[PDB]
């Protein structure tokens, strides 16, 4: 369940929080990813965080993205900096399935509801 | 593939002695304890002696205790039974065996030899 | 620990149900083996730990019991099942075998 | 849950050389020759060499303690089962590693005829994911539970399993090896890993592997392991300046070793 | 991101079989997945690892991945299935999504 600010100015930093349930964020095999979807557009991957604190980011946005997790509240926090008007989108969080041999990503199965962000 | 072969049988006189042996192959002999069991003609099975895998602790049946000695050599995979002061009552076919035993031996498999006849006359 | 079996002998035809009783003078929980011996051959193990069937043993064979009273059963006697059956305890050393029950045709 | 799955081959043997030595206690010592009597793997003993995949994984005796070693990089070996009748009649000890942790339980387990863990592989051969747990059909009457971090050139892993006065003690060491199919000739002592206050009898044990389902049936990579047994022997342990054991003498090996132990050389 | 190409739409009548495809350069070398999305709602995973359904997903869904083309199939397409379907795949841990196919029922 995504929550946070809905309206920000250009060149501002936005922080969004995903509240998870049914599992703990500290449980092995667990991961959480963030995806955005501009109005009328396809899904765009932002970043993901694994239970082992490892992280991956989309190269085109990595420089403006930070992902951390709260191990006490079972919450994941996404921060995006210097947002432009073109970054207006609905933000989603979802559970990330991961391979164990080599740490490769698989699929996003459990999704939130989506929070609309206007810059 | 698993074999146990007894030898050293024959005919002896009362008060005499006889050394029996059993050659083991096809399995990890030095990991298992071993038993001797005898069966007289027309009779049922009787347990004789048991030795642990390391050749340390030894156990005997009351009927042979003080007369028989059990031993083994793990470098040759050979089990031995040394019998002294043999009596007419000791006439029987002697088997070497690895009996299935979840308390003392820890054996999950049950193996038997062929049997060698010892006669006292 | 003294062992005994009953009956000392029995006879039955093919398809008959055969039961053999084994008793111990002491409580040996579930640490008893059942063996089948045919003339001229070494004994073969059929059942261990009172009721655990060995691999390769036909499903017609079964057994149960604990403490001082154990039972061995053949649900449908076959012509190849004519043998002497023994019970053996391995709860405490020295180990012993029972008298042996002879099953005829 | 359980799957019915076996050809047995005659055993192979290897030379243990001077391996299987471990720290007898937790007391720090340095620059000293210390004589101790404990259960150790006898020097130059014959160790049984098993090949899980030529397929069977036989139940072995525990005797008075077990030395276990393996050289595999595929993470096929996951754990061990220790107990007596290995069924619902008695309590059994189940030690199993998985993707992130190790779980140790003592329960009246009703184990499968040929227990294992199921996995499957990625499109490539460098990645895998868990499928199903197929070790036992049921478990009840649980008395002990413990959870911690995983226990598991080539990677050589060595373990020692002891059961004294109800305490199940595990020692371990992990080193690199540059041999194809043998044990290394050198010296390295094993360190304490975990001490479990369980209080049960162990007479037999079995190794648990992770198998995958192929078109030819359930199988695995070329997993293999070595099994030896401990004996009550006297060892002279050499502690260096930093308190690490760098050598040892088996006082029961021969007259020469007896002389060395007597003269503390 | 990883390149994924989809047709803009598929048009079927209710009760008919829908065929929604997605292509790429390395698609057949990896695992494909499919999502079902409606306006104002999050996407739902319907197929993962080429042909596996998540629990709760109707048996109407099936699929495959060959010749670098992934396909989602809906048997007996319902009006409730009128949604935009997306393909997803990874390339060396880099994500990517297709344009999205509008399914009209
Ligand atoms: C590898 O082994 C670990 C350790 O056993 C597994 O983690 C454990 O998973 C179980 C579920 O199968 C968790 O139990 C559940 O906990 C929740 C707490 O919210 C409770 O509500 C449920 O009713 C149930 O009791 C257990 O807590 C968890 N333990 C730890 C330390 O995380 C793990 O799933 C196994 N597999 C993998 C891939 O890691
Ligand atoms: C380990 O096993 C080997 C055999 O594979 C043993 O070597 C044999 O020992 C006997 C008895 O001394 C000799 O008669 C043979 O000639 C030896 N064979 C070979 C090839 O050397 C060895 O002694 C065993 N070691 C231990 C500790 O049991
Ligand atoms: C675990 O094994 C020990 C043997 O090492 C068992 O102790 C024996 O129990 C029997 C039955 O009460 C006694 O007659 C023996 O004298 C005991 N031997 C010793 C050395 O104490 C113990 O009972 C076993 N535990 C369980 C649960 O079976
Ligand atoms: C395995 O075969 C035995 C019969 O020998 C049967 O009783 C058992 O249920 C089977 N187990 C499985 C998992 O098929
Ligand atoms: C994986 O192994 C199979 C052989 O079983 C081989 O055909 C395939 O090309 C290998 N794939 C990779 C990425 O190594
Ligand atoms: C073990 O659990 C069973 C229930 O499955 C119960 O009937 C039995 O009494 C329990 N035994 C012990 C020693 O707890
Ligand atoms: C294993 O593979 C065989 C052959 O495809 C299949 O019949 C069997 O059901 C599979 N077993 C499992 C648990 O997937
Ligand atoms: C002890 O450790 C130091 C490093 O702190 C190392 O330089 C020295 O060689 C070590 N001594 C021995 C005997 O290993």
């Amino acid at each position: 369940k995504e929550s946070g600010p809905t309206l920000v100015k250009p060149t501002q930093t936005l922080t969004l929080t995903c509240k998870l349930s049914g599992f703990s964020v500290n449980t092995g095999g667990v991961g959480v990813g963030w995806i955005r979807q501009p109005p009328g557009k396809a899904l765009e991957w932002l970043a993901l965080i694994y239970w082992n604190d490892d992280k991956l980011y989309s190269p085109s946005l990595k420089s403006r993205l930070t992902v951390t997790k709260d191990t006490s509240k079972n919450q994941v926090v996404l921060t995006m900096t210097n947002m432009d008007p073109v970054d207006t989108a609905t933000y989603y969080c979802a559970h990330v399935l991961v391979w164990f041999g080599e740490v490769l990503p698989d699929a996003f199965d459990v999704w939130g509801q989506g929070t609309m962000v206007t810059v | 593939e698993v074999q146990l072969v007894e030898s050293g049988g024959g005919v002896v006189q009362p008060g005499g002695s006889l050394r029996l042996s059993c050659a083991a192959s096809g399995f990890t002999f030095n990991s298992y304890g071993m038993h001797w069991v005898r069966q007289a003609p027309g009779k049922g099975l009787e347990w004789v002696a048991f030795i642990r895998y390391d050749g340390g602790n030894k156990y005997y049946a009351d009927s042979v205790k003080g007369r028989f000695t059990i031993s083994r050599d793990n470098s040759k995979n050979t089990l031995y039974l040394q019998m002294k002061s043999l009596r007419a009552e000791d006439t029987a076919v002697y088997y070497c065996a690895n009996l299935k035993d979840s308390r003392y031996s820890g054996s999950y498999y049950d193996y038997w030899g062929q049997g060698t006849l010892v006669t006292v006359s | 620990i003294w062992m005994t079996q009953s009956p000392s002998s029995l006879s039955a035809s093919v398809g008959d149900r055969v039961t053999i009783t084994c008793q111990a003078s002491q409580d040996i929980r579930f640490y008893l083996n059942w063996y089948q011996q045919k003339p001229g051959k070494a004994p073969k193990l059929l059942i261990s730990d009172a009721s655990n069937m060995e691999t390769g043993v036909p499903s017609r064979f079964s057994g149960s019991g604990s403490g001082t009273d154990f039972t061995f059963t053949i649900s449908s006697l076959q012509p190849e099942d004519i043998a002497t059956y023994y019970c053996q305890q391995y709860d405490n050393l020295p180990f012993t075998f029972g008298p042996g029950t002879k099953v005829d045709f | 849950q359980c799957v019915n799955l076996r050809t047995q081959l005659p055993p192979a043997y290897t030379n243990s050389f001077t391996r299987g030595v471990y720290y007898p206690d937790k007391v720090f010592r340095s620059s000293v020759l210390h004589s101790t009597q404990d259960l150790f793997l006898p020097f130059f003993s014959n160790v049984t060499w098993f090949h899980a995949i030529h397929f069977d994984n036989p139940v072995l005796p525990f005797n008075d303690g077990v030395y276990f070693a393996s050289t595999e990089k595929s993470n096929i070996i996951r754990g061990w089962i220790f107990g007596t009748t290995l069924d619902s009649k008695t309590q059994s000890l189940l030690i199993v590693n998985n993707a992130t942790n190790v779980v140790i339980k003592v329960c009246e387990f009703q184990f499968c005829n040929d227990p294992f863990l199921g996995v499957y592989y990625h499109k490539n051969n460098k990645s895998w994911m868990e499928s199903e747990f197929r070790v036992y059909s049921s478990a009840n009457n649980c008395t002990f539970e413990y959870v911690s971090q995983p226990f598991l050139f080539k990677n050589l892993r060595e373990f020692v399993f002891k059961n004294i006065d109800g305490y199940f003690k595990i020692y371990s060491k992990h080193t690199p090896i540059n041999l194809v199919r043998d044990l290394p000739q050198g010296f390295s002592a094993l360190e304490p890993l975990v001490d479990l206050p369980i209080g049960i009898n162990i007479t037999r044990f079995q190794t648990l592997l992770a198998l995958h389902n192929s078109s030819s049936g359930w199988t695995a990579g070329a997993a293999a392991y070595y099994v030896g047994y401990l004996q009550p022997r006297t060892f002279l342990l050499k502690y260096n300046e930093n308190g690490t054991i760098t050598d040892a003498v088996d006082c029961a090996l021969d007259p020469l070793s007896e002389t060395k132990c007597t003269l503390k050389s | 991101s990883y390149e994924l190409t989809q047709p803009p739409s598929v048009s079927v009548s209710p009760g008919q079989t829908a065929s929604i495809t997605c292509s790429g350069d390395k698609l057949g070398e990896t695992y494909a997945s499919w999502y079902q999305q409606k306006p104002g709602q999050s996407p739902i995973l319907v197929i993962y690892q080429d042909n596996k359904r998540p629990s709760g997903i109707p048996e109407r869904f099936s699929g495959s991945n060959s010749e670098n083309t992934a396909t989602l199939t809906i048997s007996g397409t319902q009006t409730m299935d009128e949604a935009d379907y997306y393909c997803q795949a990874w390339d060396k841990t880099i994500a990517g999504f297709g344009g999205g196919t509008k399914l009209t029922v």
